[PDB]
RNA sequence: GUGAACAGCCUCUAGUUGAUAGAAUAAUGUAGAUAAGGGAAGUCGGCAAAAUAGAUCCGUAACUUCGGGAUAAGGAUUGGC
RNA sequence: CUCUUAAGGUAGCCAAAUGCCUCGUCAUCUAAUUAGUGACGCGCAUGAAUGGAUUAACGAGAUUCCCACUGUCCCUAUCUA
RNA sequence: GCAGUCAAGCGUUCAUAGCGACAUUGCUUUUUGAUUCUUCGAUGUCGGCUCUUCCUAUCAUACCGAAGCAGAAUUCGGUAAGCGUUGGAUUGUUCACCCACUAAUAGGGAACGUGAGCUGGGUUUAGACCGUCGUGAGACAGGUUAGUUUUACCCUACUGAUGAAUGUUACCGCAAUAGUAAUUGAACUUAGUACGAGAGGAACAGUUCAUUCGGAUAAUUGGUUUUUGCGGCUGUCUGAUCAGGCAUUGCCGCGAAGCUACCAUCCGCUGGAUUAUGGCUGAACGCCUCUAAGUCAGAAUCCAUGCUAGAACGCGGUGAUUUC
């Protein structure tokens, strides 16, 4: 089984926990959390987000 | 006059009446047919819901399109530290039923028990079964005779058993006392068998081995008087309705002129007694194994209980069943794990599971860590520890 | 799902009730499909039936070629909006609701799907994964 | 004070602090909220609810009793320093 | 040409808030429309200040559709007084 | 409305596979009449929504018999009411009609079930328009528009909740009686096989799923937020700061916990005996015959198993049983 990685934050998503979005061009982003994943939806900016 | 349209009816009227369980430990109405040529083990074992946790593995079902691949599934932990041999009862068939003849107790009973029999344990002088002890210390008979009284007469031979809560994280010092059908052979090996284990200790591994199917009989979580609706899952009424929508509209027709025994009527919603079966043993968990949670896929060396413990419970410091899927009744409840009551090829049922994972992160809100040790990696040094 | 369906659709979420207008994913000159019923579907007092991706729908066309509307075909849905879950135990989901135009065999009226497509989808029938660009 | 403003919101003076009270927090209500995906499929009927909303710039159709229609429609902007 | 009783429906309008037959027929809108709109009119029983036809603007009037919107619904859940 | 009997005739041949004229015997009371017994010091009047239960004259599903049954399809019939019987366009509608899915979209009863359950579109007061009638006031089963839907705290019933008393108290149990539950579909395979000239085109066994239903459950994902838990923003107030108050929770973002969702996951048992039916042996009747005696098999059925409650006037085993 394989850890995989929160596109926002940087987490570390196990199997199960969290959701799974594929952008209308193909680019798939993991979530690891309803927070990561809503900052994605505001549009905010991982780099300025102090704890990612 | 006919309903317009046919729909199936709300609820099962094969678990009325809907009303709160006449006690909190579940019964065991039924115990697997006895067959005399095996040894003689227990047909069931007390335990405690920890709460649960998810579980990678491949999965074998030839002709699946998952076969040979990897699922989660969530599995409900029970805690199940060993139970104690405190007494033997008889069973004789009568035409009126089966009849208790004689029940035996052992010398000495744990405190845990004693206690199980008062009220008020802090304030009673604890007069527990003091006389009853006297008959060991007679040399023999009474016991002796009574055992054998068993012998000569009782068809089926069951031992009482208590939980030894005090290893268990909960408050609760009162002790959970329970009558296991003993399902090995000849009656005689039974209560022999029964008294040779009178004071000491049965555990999980004994009764349950991996992959085996087990039914969990438990009461389930109360919610006290509901509403129409979610006690029976009615449609709710429409908004303009006076009065209120969370109703049932007609509750009977003009004839019969009483409302009737099969019609959804607001009540006690839960604390009902369920018999669950077919749950598969992911786990049979070993106490003083500190790889409680750990695989021969995932080596790190773990325990079963989270970060953060199990929420509203604790650590599991004993033997514990780790069983598929989901468990009627709630965390700290007393639940019995009965072995099933047929022989199940199924599919399904004969597969042997093996996991690849347990997930170890926090219940208490979302864990992004297995172990302590893996937060500090990724975390890195904090101000705190300095 | 369907019929001409190539293996089993494990169950997932439904995303599509009747009503729903999808988006239509392939060249047929389709854009709109609006769904007016869902094949595989059971029966339940007042449900209104409801694909997930991978179902074969009945649609009519509310916005493309006016040879392609104010009629009832197939349909194919491609991706769904509404999370669903997988044995696995992902829960994903796309950006947009999307569909092709089939024929009963599920031979598609289209030559190309432009977008993804669910391999749940894919797998199901065999003609909408020939066609198909990246998958999941 | 904020603001176009006797708006709404907060305040000085002044007047009040009066509307049986205690404990809980089931069902059903009355009133107030929020909902994944779909979006009127509900219903006699969109009933109810939701969406719109101030200001600046831009753009604004048919029809017309030439006065209107018009805030039509459609867009952009908006803090702080 | 006739006919009882003075005349014998003109300009217009129409299944119209007036049409029985009737869910009239044709077209349009819809996957499907006793709905709506446009037509047609031997119009049971439209029709000229008993006012006829038209009509911009106005309307807590009646009606249909579209976009937006939504717990109206699928299908229900949770929260506060 | 539903069904018998006779069998001229239909069905190439051929009464009766499937049908059926002339007649004739019936049942039924979800049709309409006929009547006027009940109610006029009042039984809420259409439809719908909701929910339960019953009927069977069976639409589907289980097991079958018949065919003008090769296969496939269909049709007739038996045991069957166990289980299910849907989603929309127009209409107030019941009804009707169409679109669509479906195993199938069967028909009915329960004061034409159900208004102190709703709703109030329709009908059926008082306002108003039109058409037709009338000198007029006004009328119409004609079209139209607007028009207050009250009361339960009693008894019973139902749902769930306590409980005196049967020495006291406590623990483990029994099980009378009652309730009961799972339904249905598809794919692969069998097999391009059987059968057929062909066109076509099955099934049992095996496998994977699904559907409606039901019981739980909350690891996960989603919902919910007075955790008013952290942050952010507006206005005003506290001289400033820091930290706060007020705007009926001021507003926004995230938000654990709990609650919760086919919007989440898990689970949904085993026998015995029968029905129709097909048979064994087998008389009546030296033959024949499933039947008379006897007996074999056999269904979504019955009785259990399993599951729920536990009789508060059913019961068993057991522990301890008083000193200011
Ligand atoms: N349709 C479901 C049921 O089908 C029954 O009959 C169906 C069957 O006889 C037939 O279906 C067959 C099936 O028997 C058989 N075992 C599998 C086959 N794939 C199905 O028929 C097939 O026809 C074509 C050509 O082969 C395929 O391409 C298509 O996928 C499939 N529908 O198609 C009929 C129509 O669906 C009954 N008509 C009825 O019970 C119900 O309609
Ligand atoms: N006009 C906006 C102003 O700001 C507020 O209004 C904003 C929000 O309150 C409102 O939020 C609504 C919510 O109330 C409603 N019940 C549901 C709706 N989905 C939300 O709105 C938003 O939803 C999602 C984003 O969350 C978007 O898809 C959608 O386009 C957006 N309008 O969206 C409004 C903007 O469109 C206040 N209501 C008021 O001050 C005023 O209306
Ligand atoms: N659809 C694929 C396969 O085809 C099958 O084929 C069946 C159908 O082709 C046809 O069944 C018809 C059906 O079309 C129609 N819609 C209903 C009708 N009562 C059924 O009739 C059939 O089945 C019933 C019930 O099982 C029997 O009582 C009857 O004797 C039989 N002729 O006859 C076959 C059964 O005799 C089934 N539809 C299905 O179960 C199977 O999987
Ligand atoms: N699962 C496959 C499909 O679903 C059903 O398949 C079921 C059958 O194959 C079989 O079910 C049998 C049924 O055949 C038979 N005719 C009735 C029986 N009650 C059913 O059995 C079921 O109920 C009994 C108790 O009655 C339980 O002991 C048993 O475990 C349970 N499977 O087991 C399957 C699951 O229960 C349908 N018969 C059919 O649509 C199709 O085979
Ligand atoms: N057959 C026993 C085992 O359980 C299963 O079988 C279960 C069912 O599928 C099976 O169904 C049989 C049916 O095949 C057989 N031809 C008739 C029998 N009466 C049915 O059984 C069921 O029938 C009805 C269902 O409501 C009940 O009354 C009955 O008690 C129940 N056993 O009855 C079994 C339960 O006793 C599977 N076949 C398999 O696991 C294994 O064979
Ligand atoms: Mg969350
Ligand atoms: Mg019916
Ligand atoms: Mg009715
Ligand atoms: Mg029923
Ligand atoms: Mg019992
Ligand atoms: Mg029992
Ligand atoms: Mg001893
Ligand atoms: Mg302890
Ligand atoms: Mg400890
Ligand atoms: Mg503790
Ligand atoms: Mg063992
Ligand atoms: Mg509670
Ligand atoms: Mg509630
Ligand atoms: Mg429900
Ligand atoms: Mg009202
Ligand atoms: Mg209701
Ligand atoms: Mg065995
Ligand atoms: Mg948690
Ligand atoms: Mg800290
Ligand atoms: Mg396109
Ligand atoms: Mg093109
Ligand atoms: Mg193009
Ligand atoms: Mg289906
Ligand atoms: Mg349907
Ligand atoms: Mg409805
Ligand atoms: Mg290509
Ligand atoms: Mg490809
Ligand atoms: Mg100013
Ligand atoms: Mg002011
Ligand atoms: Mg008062
Ligand atoms: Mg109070
Ligand atoms: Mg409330
Ligand atoms: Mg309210
Ligand atoms: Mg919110
Ligand atoms: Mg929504
Ligand atoms: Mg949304
Ligand atoms: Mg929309
Ligand atoms: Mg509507
Ligand atoms: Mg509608
Ligand atoms: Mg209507
Ligand atoms: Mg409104
Ligand atoms: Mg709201
Ligand atoms: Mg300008
Ligand atoms: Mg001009
Ligand atoms: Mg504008
Ligand atoms: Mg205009
Ligand atoms: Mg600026
Ligand atoms: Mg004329
Ligand atoms: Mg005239
Ligand atoms: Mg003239
Ligand atoms: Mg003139
Ligand atoms: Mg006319
Ligand atoms: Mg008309
Ligand atoms: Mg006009
Ligand atoms: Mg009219
Ligand atoms: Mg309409
Ligand atoms: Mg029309
Ligand atoms: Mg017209
Ligand atoms: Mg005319
Ligand atoms: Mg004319
Ligand atoms: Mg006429
Ligand atoms: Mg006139
Ligand atoms: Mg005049
Ligand atoms: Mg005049
Ligand atoms: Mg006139
Ligand atoms: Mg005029
Ligand atoms: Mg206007
Ligand atoms: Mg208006
Ligand atoms: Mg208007
Ligand atoms: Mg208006
Ligand atoms: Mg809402
Ligand atoms: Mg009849
Ligand atoms: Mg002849
Ligand atoms: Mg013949
Ligand atoms: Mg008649
Ligand atoms: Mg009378
Ligand atoms: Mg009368
Ligand atoms: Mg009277
Ligand atoms: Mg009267
Ligand atoms: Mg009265
Ligand atoms: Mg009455
Ligand atoms: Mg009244
Ligand atoms: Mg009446
Ligand atoms: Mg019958
Ligand atoms: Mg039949
Ligand atoms: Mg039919
Ligand atoms: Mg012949
Ligand atoms: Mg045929
Ligand atoms: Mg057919
Ligand atoms: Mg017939
Ligand atoms: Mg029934
Ligand atoms: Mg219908
Ligand atoms: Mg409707
Ligand atoms: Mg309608
Ligand atoms: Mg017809
Ligand atoms: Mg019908
Ligand atoms: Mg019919
Ligand atoms: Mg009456
Ligand atoms: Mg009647
Ligand atoms: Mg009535
Ligand atoms: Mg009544
Ligand atoms: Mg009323
Ligand atoms: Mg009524
Ligand atoms: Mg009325
Ligand atoms: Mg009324
Ligand atoms: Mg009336
Ligand atoms: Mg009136
Ligand atoms: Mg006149
Ligand atoms: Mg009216
Ligand atoms: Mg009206
Ligand atoms: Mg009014
Ligand atoms: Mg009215
Ligand atoms: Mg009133
Ligand atoms: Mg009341
Ligand atoms: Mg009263
Ligand atoms: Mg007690
Ligand atoms: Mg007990
Ligand atoms: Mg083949
Ligand atoms: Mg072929
Ligand atoms: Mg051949
Ligand atoms: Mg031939
Ligand atoms: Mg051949
Ligand atoms: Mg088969
Ligand atoms: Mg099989
Ligand atoms: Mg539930
Ligand atoms: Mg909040
Ligand atoms: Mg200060
Ligand atoms: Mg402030
Ligand atoms: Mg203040
Ligand atoms: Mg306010
Ligand atoms: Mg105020
Ligand atoms: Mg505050
Ligand atoms: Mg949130
Ligand atoms: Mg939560
Ligand atoms: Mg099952
Ligand atoms: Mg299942
Ligand atoms: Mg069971
Ligand atoms: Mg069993
Ligand atoms: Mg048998
Ligand atoms: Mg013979
Ligand atoms: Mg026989
Ligand atoms: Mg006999
Ligand atoms: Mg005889
Ligand atoms: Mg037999
Ligand atoms: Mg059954
Ligand atoms: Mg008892
Ligand atoms: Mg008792
Ligand atoms: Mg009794
Ligand atoms: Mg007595
Ligand atoms: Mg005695």
């Amino acid at each position: 089984m394989k850890v995989e990685i929160d596109s926002f934050s940087g987490a570390k998503i196990y199997p199960g926990r969290g959701t799974l979005f594929v952008r209308g061009d193909s680019k798939i982003f993991r979530f690891q959390n309803s927070k990561s994943a809503s900052l994605f939806k505001q549009r905010k900016n991982p780099r300025r987000i102090a704890w990612t | 006059s006919h309903r317009k349209y046919e729909a199936p009816r709300h609820g099962h009227l094969g678990f009325l009446p809907r009303k709160r369980a006449a006690s909190i430990r579940a019964r065991v109405k039924a115990f697997p047919k006895d067959d005399r040529s095996k040894p003689v083990a227990l047909t069931s074992f007390l335990g405690y819901k920890a709460g649960m946790t998810t579980i990678v593995r491949d999965l074998d079902r030839p002709g699946s399109k998952f076969h040979k691949r990897e699922v989660v599934e969530a599995v409900t932990v029970v805690d199940t530290p060993p139970v104690v041999v405190v007494g033997v009862v008889g069973y004789v068939e009568t035409p009126r039923g089966l009849r208790s003849l004689t029940t035996v107790w052992a010398e000495h009973l744990s405190d845990e028990v004693k206690r199980r029999f008062y009220k008020n344990w802090y304030k009673s002088k604890k007069k527990a079964f003091t006389k009853y002890s006297a008959k060991y210390a007679q040399d023999g008979a009474g016991i002796e005779r009574e055992l054998a009284r068993i012998k000569k007469y009782a068809s089926v031979v069951r031992v009482l058993v208590h939980t030894q809560i005090r290893k268990t994280p909960l408050a609760q010092k009162k002790a959970h006392l329970a009558e296991i059908q003993l399902n090995g052979g000849s009656i005689s090996e039974k209560v022999d068998w029964a008294r040779e284990h009178f004071e000491k200790t049965v555990a999980v591994d004994s009764v349950f081995e991996q992959n085996e199917m087990i039914d969990a009989i438990a009461v389930t979580k109360g919610h006290g008087f509901e509403g129409v609706t979610h006690r029976w899952g009615t449609k709710k009424l429409p908004r303009k309705t006076h009065r209120g929508l969370r109703k049932v509209a007609c509750i009977g027709a003009w004839h019969p002129a009483h409302v009737m025994w099969s019609v959804a009527r607001a009540g006690q919603r839960g604390y009902h007694s369920r018999t669950s079966i077919n749950h598969k043993i992911y786990r049979v968990g070993k106490g003083d194994d500190e790889a409680n949670g750990a695989t021969s896929f995932d080596r790190t060396k773990k325990t079963i209980t989270p970060m953060g413990g199990f929420v509203h419970y604790g650590e599991i410091k004993n033997d514990f069943i780790m069983v598929k899927g989901c468990i009627p009744g709630n965390r700290k409840r007393i639940v019995t794990l009965r072995k099933s009551l047929y022989t199940n090829t199924s599919r399904k049922a004969l597969e042997e599971v093996s996991l690849k994972w347990i997930d170890t992160a926090s219940k208490f809100g979302k864990g992004r860590f297995q172990t302590p040790a893996e937060k500090h990696a990724f975390m890195g040094t904090l101000k705190k520890d300095l | 799902s369907g019929n001409g369906a190539q293996g089993t659709k494990f169950r997932i979420s439904l995303g599509l009730p009747v009503g729903a207008i999808m988006n239509c994913a392939d060249n047929s000159g389709a854009r709109n499909l609006y769904i007016i019923a869902v094949k595989g579907s059971g029966s339940r007092l007042n449900r209104l039936p409801a694909a997930s991706l991978g179902d074969m729908v009945m649609a009519t066309v509310k916005k493309g070629k006016p040879e392609l509307r104010k009629k009832v075909m197939p349909a194919i849905v491609v991706r769904q909006a509404k999370s669903w879950r997988r044995r696995d135990g992902v829960f994903l989901y796309f950006e947009d609701n999307a569909g092709v135009i089939a024929n009963p065999k599920g031979e598609m009226k289209g030559s190309a799907i432009t977008g993804p497509v669910g391999k749940e989808c894919a797998d199901l029938w065999p003609r909408v994964a020939s066609n198909s660009g990246v998958v999941v």
